[PDB]
RNA sequence: GUAACAGGCAAGGUGUUGUAAGUGGUUGAGCAGCUGCCAUACUGCGAUCCACUGAAGCUUAUCCUUUGCUUGAUGAUUCGA
RNA sequence: GAACCCGCAGGUACGGACCAAUGGCACAAUACUUGUUCGAGCGAACAGUGGUAUGACGCUACGUCCGUUGGAUUAUGCCUG
RNA sequence: AUGUCGGCUCUUCCUAUCAUUGUGAAGCAAAAUUCACCAAGCGUUGGAUUGUUCACCCAUGCAAGGGAACGUGAGCUGGGU
RNA sequence: UUAGUGACGCGCAUGAAUGGAUUAACGAGAUUCCUACUGUCCCUAUCUACUAUCUAGCGAAACCACAGCCAAGGGAACGGG
RNA sequence: UAGUCGAUAGAAUAAUGUAGGUAAGGGAAGUCGGCAAAUUAGAUCCGUAACUUCGGGAUAAGGAUUGGCUCUGAAGAUUGA
RNA sequence: GAACUCUAGAUAACAUGCAGAUCGUAUGGUCUUGUACCGACGACAGAUCUUUCAAAUGUCUGCCCUAUCAACUUUUGAUGGUA
RNA sequence: ACCGCAAAAGGCUCAUUAUAUCAGUUAUGGUUCCUUAGAUCGUUACUUGGAUAACUGUGGUAAUUCUAGAGCUAAU
């Protein structure tokens, strides 16, 4: 066997592996703003320490 | 089974998965799926169709890998000696410096004077005696 | 494939052929002008980097430089470029011209080593395939020996032995310094001025 | 079986469509209307474009998933060697 | 001049499955668009699914996958007599 | 008052077997076809014209065998009659 | 191409206001060829709304000797008995 | 605006319907027969035959184009300077 | 046929070529002999100008048959103005 | 081999083509002209710079040919 369509039959599955999407699918509002959140947590952290 | 481009969305066409269509003249236009063979069978411009990487390359979205790729290269390998002075010989003309290179200079030309002199003087001496 | 790999620092080049599919797959997707790890290409060449300079294919119209298909591409081509050195003036041709990206459907790979590794393969390190050949002209004697205006060739321009063979008393051949200072022509330039004056 | 739970969501994955509202920009062929002690212009209108925005909406009822939320956990009849 | 059994690959016709791909359908899903209406706008409603492009859970094609092996013995060739 | 014919649709059987199986004949050398047998398990079609069975043609396939329930009008069509 | 059209016409049984011929325009008229078109078909499939269905309510009729399992046989020479 | 919302309803929304649609590729092969269905359609512009009773044929055939926004021109009335 | 931008210039501005880092003949004058300074011919460049080989367009006038071809060109230059 | 110049035509044929071509007649203040002939250039390296052929070596496709790659070296 040399290849499994791993693709999304829900129903025109473009992309094999959601490593496979992140590669075409460019910075998304998404994944980032969960880590811009955190930086925003960290500045009220320290802010109230000071 | 390789993995083709979408000439018109970009989208990477693993094994089988969907459809190529090869004009009369003949111009391959692979399909990674049916929305993009509706799409540019309807005449849809790609560049005004923001599902295609295409477009979003023009309109200066995402990006980032291919960009980093261009800038700098000077390149300067070798000497180019062998055959004329085996190469020591030629390593060793190259390498003494002006000093005894300007001495070398003015030696033949002091040399040259004397030649000079004695062939204009010469002739000066023939022209007489016809 | 086969490869031929010059080691161009002593001008050496050699061939070698690649049997196995894996060391021939690095190779793969790689561009004209990208580096490559050669200990995964070989245990000989540990250490090694590979520049690909250049490649030639079966059905092997020539690697032009750029064209980006792996497979192959008619072009219209223009004095003086890669894949087009026209004998006629404005002469344009359309050739078949492979691109630039190593694959499977190559014949022969053109590499360049970047680096000597740890070790020496033989026939690219130890003899010296040569340096071919003396700058000539007073010029370029200049600046690979760095004379600067002052310091002046004549006795330093490579002065080679050639014995005809048979039946031949070995001759040594100058040659011509090509641009010296040589009076004749500085005279000539005196005469140009002359003529601009005097008219 | 207060839990291998079950169900309704919200969340996430997966889809579908194809870039929302709102806001900012003379993006924008242009146009009105007022014109200085001098450069000059601005105030609105303007399909559409761009940025926020590969977004918003929609997602299976016959999707996938859940230490997230809450909730359910409390009816009837009949049968023998 | 045996496309002739061993052996091999495919198809046909028939039958039964299966929906992954590919193709078909429309969720009156999403977008767009016209006419009208909601002051305009958003977002919708009405044109008995408004039209049009795309179109999923799902169904289904023209799509694809699967269709066994002996005995008894006829015809018949035969033993022994 | 027992719903004409064909064609559409759909059934099962029968052989007096054209093809296919296994076979015996041949003035069958091969190829090919003809004859006959066990055999109806399995094929026997797509069209032009005709209302037409029948017929007549065209095309393919190794082969385009023939009959029975005047089949089949709360199945159609109503074309001929 | 048992169709049509132009011909031929000893025309079974054409024919001259018993009107004959030709014919523009017109026809929910009869007929033939080609094209465009399409689910007319190959070859089927899916979808909307309302039913059919099930349920609360409401509620007929046709018809009915007696009524209703087949096969063959005889018999008014085709039996549910 | 005025008048309705009563056409017994609910749940299911099966087959088969009815009434309304769509269907690749091929495109009438269908059938008695293009029946049913589809194509076509408005407007403006261009172009326009056979035949003809000169009126038509004619919307012949065959082609082009249609939104929105933003400008511009043309097309009227009346006194006044 | 001249308000020619004519072969050429001045005033005000312009851009960007030219002016040889050639070669072969043959070397002289003069030394403070730097290998100095300065020098003839014509080959091939070269810029302005003419000339020459040319050339493209434009004037005048002329061509067979045909009316069983009488109106033709202007859809989209047809024919004229202006730019 | 680079560089420069020729190859734009000799030659051939007369198809398209009927005022078109073309002859004679002429113009160019409506323009271009290598060349050749003749004349013209006094508004801080003076003889510098490095890259490529030919070359050398290694190659490609069945091929004419087209050239890839590596290393030299010239200029009117």
């Amino acid at each position: 066997l040399k290849f499994i369509d791993t693709s999304s039959k829900m129903g025109h599955g473009r992309f094999q592996t959601p490593a496979d999407k992140l590669a075409f699918m460019g910075p998304l509002k998404k994944d980032r703003l969960k880590e811009e959140a955190a930086a925003t947590t960290a500045a009220a952290a320290a802010a109230t320490t000071t | 089974m390789k993995i083709g481009l979408c000439a018109f969305s970009g989208y990477k066409i693993y094994p089988g998965h969907g459809k190529t269509m090869v004009k009369i003249d003949g111009k391959s236009f692979t399909f990674l799926d049916k929305k993009c063979e509706r799409s540019y069978l309807m005449k849809r411009n790609p560049r005004k169709v923001t599902w295609t990487v295409l477009y979003r390359r023009k309109h200066r979205k995402g990006i980032e890998e291919e960009a980093s790729k261009k800038r700098t290269r000077r390149t300067q390998k070798f000497q180019r000696a062998i055959v004329g002075a085996s190469l020591a010989e030629i390593l060793a003309k190259r390498n003494m410096k002006p000093e005894v290179r300007k001495a070398q200079r003015d030696q033949a030309i002091k040399v040259a004077k004397e030649q000079k002199r004695a062939v204009k003087a010469a002739k000066k001496a023939a022209a007489p005696a016809p | 494939m086969k490869l031929n790999v010059s080691y161009p620092a002593t001008g050496c080049q050699k061939l070698f052929e690649v049997v196995d599919e894996h060391k021939l797959r690095v190779f793969y997707e790689k561009r004209m002008g990208q580096v490559v790890e050669a200990d995964i290409l070989g245990d000989e060449w540990k250490g090694y980097q590979l520049r690909i300079a250049g490649g030639n294919d079966k059905q092997g119209f020539p690697m032009k430089q750029g064209v980006l298909t792996h497979g192959r591409v008619r072009l219209l081509l223009k004095k003086g470029h890669s894949c087009y050195r026209p004998r006629r003036t404005g002469e344009r041709k359309r050739k078949s011209v492979r691109g630039c990206i190593v694959d499977a459907n190559m014949s022969v790979l053109a590499l360049v080593v970047l680096k000597k590794g740890e070790k020496d393969i033989p026939g690219l390190t130890d003899t010296t395939i040569p340096r071919r050949l003396g700058p000539k002209r007073a010029s370029k004697i200049r600046k690979l020996y760095n004379l600067s205006k002052e310091d002046d060739v004549r006795r330093f321009v490579v002065r080679r032995p050639l014995p005809a063979k048979d039946n031949k008393k070995a001759t040594s051949k100058a040659p011509k310094i090509q641009r010296l200072i040589t009076p004749v022509v500085l005279q000539r330039k005196h005469r140009r001025i002359a003529l601009k004056k005097k008219r």
